[PDB]
């Protein structure tokens, strides 16, 4: 049971996004990716956060 | 998983308080939804999780949790909410619904 | 000013062949393994009647490898089933309990050894039979205590699960949501620095002074090879090295250090199951290093043979 | 935006058998889970199956497990759902919704966003 | 391999005496260096010990507190050190080596003395 | 010290004969008794070490054996060579203790 995100980040604002990525995948379903341009980093964006949900919705439906 | 959804019905006005629930025989990790059908159209989602609101219904309504008992709450019920709301579990591969309860007017 | 771009990672194409030959290979080590640690065992309680001073610690040694060896079929079963856990909860953590356990004892042995080799010709020279048996007794009490402390947190943790959507059964550990990150990269280093660092470091320093010492003496070096030390070292790291490279860049891909892709995860998919079969060639090559290679077992293995 | 428009509903004579079919556009078919549910005439919601559709991840109910299959082919964005020896109790009309699986800790979404508008299926033996 | 013993000669009661067995054919700090004794028409006594490599020496009940082995390695030799002797202390010291062998580490046996010395007799008047 | 009994005290074999010792301990001594020899004015050579292990390059004659703590040397054939004293040692405990010694005598 090897999926490309183990954890989530629950303090991460829409500010702090440049970039977002949709993983599809065989073991862990729908996840998500962010590229912090704070430090550049890359982090694993918990799905519940209010504005993440929605905004990768109206990415999906369109 | 056998979810028992209390009452069978409720009599209520507009504006009054109107509570529902749902026992779960089973522990369900919040992963509940709350859903209302009008009498001849498709239920539309009102709460995922176990109580984020879904993106356009209105405010009034609120989900809770307790160990596993989840409550729904209709704070100042209006007209168009009188309608048959009904419980869900997606916790585990199989899904089952509530029995559902109808909000009835009062009158005399 | 966000793009929402999508990622849609392909089913495992080649899985399939790669487990066929690693549970092919497990058999092999089973079978091996499973026969020299019991005739070690055997000739280790066998001898003390004929007069010599059997050993401790390379009895002990021979009862972990063997434990672990025994655990090899339960592994296979899940492996071949796309990595799946038909068994119950009970069964995994008394599997991962008894697995852990006796694979760090057999690690902590390998160094206590290295370390008695060389007090043997330093330091216990004169001292009497009866003192140094009671020594080597204390440190195994303390090694197989010290190993089922450390194996204890990890089995604490693991459950099976069902996947609510693949509505298939794994085994897995289910650490505290609210530190994951704070866990797992915990218990990695534990398992690098007990398990690599430290124990390699004790082997390759100590087995470095007994050929020194060996080669400043002249009956000794006469006697005494000093290519089979070397053996033990390079033995060491040929089998432990990969895996923990393995391991440690599955961890750096869990920490988004490296950029995500499906090369990637066939490549470390790939990585660590090559690698977890070549280091269980621990308990296969410890008896034939340590036992089967000395004149005196071999002369004894023969007479209680026949 | 988003529509889902079911097919196929009617009626069944006892033993027989019929093929629904729900038909998505608006949205990524390759991305989401199609589900399938009942209501019985007078009932309420019973939920029967659903199929990840890029996957193939099926599941079925305990009363139709055996009797009905799903199938989903994301090249024309279709979810179909063949039923088969319809016992005279699988009257109801029947919903086609969909679901994003969002990767949750400890499971998956199953909230049933956007439900379609039903087709109706009677199993009765008469004039 | 050869030991060889320096020492012997008379002396006086309460007297010390200094023996020495100098080792050729193997490194000294590799085996333990025994010194023993047998008094005039007896059976052999046990006098002490010595490892070369650390020091760790261990003597008899009798001696305890009266003698004293050191070794020095650089010319692998041996010295028993006697002191406050006493009348019985009578005897010829031989000493002897207890050989051990690394390339039999795992299972070995218990060595003895296989090498001895022809020993020096040692009277005190 | 660990107290060792070895009897008897003087054997008067003839030449070509068996001949046994024995020495008992007190405690218990996991095979590391050693079996001596000594000619009259000589120093003595090791004749069996631990248990049973014979020493290499004594004849095959000597062979030592082992019974709880009840040790015995046995010598087959009492060759003109084989008249000395033999002495019981043990090193499991230090300090180490020797026998008392036997005499072998011709007849
Ligand atoms: C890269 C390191 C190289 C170190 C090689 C030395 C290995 C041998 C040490 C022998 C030792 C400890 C034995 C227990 C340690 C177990 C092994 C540790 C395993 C580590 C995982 C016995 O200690 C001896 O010390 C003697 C006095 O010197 C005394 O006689 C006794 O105390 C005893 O014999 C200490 O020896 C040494 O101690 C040090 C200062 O203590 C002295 O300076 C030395 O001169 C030497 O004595
Ligand atoms: C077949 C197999 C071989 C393995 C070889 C080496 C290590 N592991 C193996 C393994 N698993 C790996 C999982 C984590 N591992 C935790 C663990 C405990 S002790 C330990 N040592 C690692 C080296 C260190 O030097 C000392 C400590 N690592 C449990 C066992 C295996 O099983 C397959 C898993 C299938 C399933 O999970 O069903
Ligand atoms: C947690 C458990 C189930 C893991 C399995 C560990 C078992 C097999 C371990 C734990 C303690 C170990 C024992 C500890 C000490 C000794 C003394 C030694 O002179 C012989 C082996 C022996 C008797 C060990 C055998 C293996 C042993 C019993
Ligand atoms: C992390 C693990 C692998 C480290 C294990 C280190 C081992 C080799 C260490 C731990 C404690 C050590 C022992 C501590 C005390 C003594 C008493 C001394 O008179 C002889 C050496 C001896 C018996 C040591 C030998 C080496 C030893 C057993
Ligand atoms: C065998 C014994 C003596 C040593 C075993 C190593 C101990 C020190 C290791 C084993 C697992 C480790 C823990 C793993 C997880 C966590 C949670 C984190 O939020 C704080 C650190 C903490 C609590 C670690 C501290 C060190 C730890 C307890
Ligand atoms: C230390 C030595 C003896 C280790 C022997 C095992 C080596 C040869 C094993 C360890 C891990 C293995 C690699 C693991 C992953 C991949 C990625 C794949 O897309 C091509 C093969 C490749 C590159 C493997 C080749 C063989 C490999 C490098
Ligand atoms: C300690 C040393 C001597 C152990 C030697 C064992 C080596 C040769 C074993 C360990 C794991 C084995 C590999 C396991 C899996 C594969 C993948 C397959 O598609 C080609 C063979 C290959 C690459 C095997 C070749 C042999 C192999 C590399
Ligand atoms: C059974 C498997 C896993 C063992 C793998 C290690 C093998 C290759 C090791 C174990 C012992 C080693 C031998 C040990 C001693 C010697 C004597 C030396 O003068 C030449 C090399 C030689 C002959 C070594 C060759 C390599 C060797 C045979």
């Amino acid at each position: 049971y090897r999926c490309p995100c183990r954890f989530f980040e629950s303090h991460v604002a829409r500010a702090n996004v440049k970039h977002l990525k949709i993983l599809n995948t065989p073991n862990c379903a729908l996840q998500i990716v962010a590229r912090l341009k704070n430090n550049n980093r890359q982090v694993c964006i918990d799905p519940k956060l209010k504005w993440i949900q929605e905004y990768l919705e109206k990415a999906l439906n369109k | 998983i056998q979810m028992t959804q209390s009452p069978s019905s409720l009599s209520a006005s507009v504006g009054d308080r109107v509570t529902i629930t749902c026992r779960a025989s089973q522990s369900v990790s919040s992963a509940v939804a709350w859903y209302q059908q009008k009498p001849g159209k498709a239920p539309k989602l009102l709460i995922y999780s176990a109580s984020s609101l879904y993106s356009g219904v209105p405010s009034r309504f609120s989900g809770s949790r307790s160990g596993t008992d989840f409550t729904l709450t209709i704070s100042s019920l209006q007209p168009e909410d009188f309608a048959t709301y009904y419980c869900q579990q997606y916790y585990y591969p199989l899904f089952t619904f509530g029995q559902g309860t109808k909000v009835e007017i009062k009158r005399t | 000013c966000i793009v929402v771009d999508t990622v849609m990672c392909p089913n495992m194409p080649n899985k399939s062949v790669l487990l066929y030959t690693l549970s092919f290979i497990y058999i092999f080590i089973f079978v091996i393994g499973m026969i020299a640690n019991s005739v070690v065992v055997w000739v280790n309680i066998q001898a003390k009647t004929t007069g010599y001073d059997t050993h401790c610690y390379i009895l002990n040694l021979a009862i972990a490898d063997l434990w672990v060896v025994l655990t090899i079929p339960v592994w296979v079963v899940s492996l071949v089933q796309h990595n799946q856990w038909p068994m119950g909860e009970l069964t995994c953590k008394v599997t991962h309990l008894i697995f852990s356990i006796n694979l760090f004892g057999s690690i902590f042995f390998l160094t206590c050894m290295s370390v008695d080799r060389y007090l043997s010709i330093t330091y216990f020279t004169n001292t009497p039979s009866s003192r140094k048996k009671m020594v080597r007794r204390v440190v195994c009490i303390l090694v197989w205590l010290l190993a089922f402390c450390v194996s204890l947190p990890d089995t604490y943790y693991l459950k099976t699960v069902t996947s609510a959507s693949n509505n298939e059964t794994y085994c897995r550990s289910f650490y505290p949501e609210h530190s994951i990150k704070e866990w797992l990269i915990g218990m990695e280093l534990v398992s690098v620095v007990l398990g690599f660092a430290v124990p390699f470091s004790i082997i390759a320093v100590f087995y470095f002074l007994l050929a020194r010492a060996i080669s400043a003496s002249s009956d000794q070096e006469k006697h005494s090879s000093r290519k089979i030390i070397f053996s033990y070292v390079v033995v060491f790291l040929v089998c432990w090295l990969p895996y923990h490279v393995a391991v440690l860049l599955d961890i750096f891909s869990i920490l988004h250090y490296i950029p995500f892709t499906c090369r990637l995860e066939h490549a470390l998919f790939t990585a660590l199951h090559v690698t977890q079969c070549l280091s269980l060639v621990h308990c296969c090559v410890n008896p034939v290093l340590y036992s089967f290679i000395n004149r005196n077992y071999r002369y004894e293995l023969m007479k209680a043979f026949i | 935006e988003v529509q889902l428009v079911e097919s196929g509903g009617g009626l069944v004579q006892p033993g027989g058998s019929l093929r629904l079919s729900c038909a998505a556009s608006g949205f990524n078919f390759s991305y989401s889970s199609i589900h399938w549910v009942r209501q019985a005439p007078g009932k309420g919601l019973e939920w029967v199956a659903y199929i990840y559709s890029s996957y193939g991840y099926t599941s079925y109910a305990d009363s139709v497990k055996g009797r009905f299959t799903i199938s989903a082919d994301t090249s024309k964005n279709t979810a179909y759902l063949q039923m088969n020896s319809l016992r005279a109790e699988d009257t109801a009309v029947y919903y086609c919704a969909r679901v994003y699986p969002w990767w949750y800790y400890k499971y998956y979404h199953g909230a049933l966003d956007y439900w379609g508008q039903g087709t109706l299926v009677t199993v009765s033996s008469a004039s």
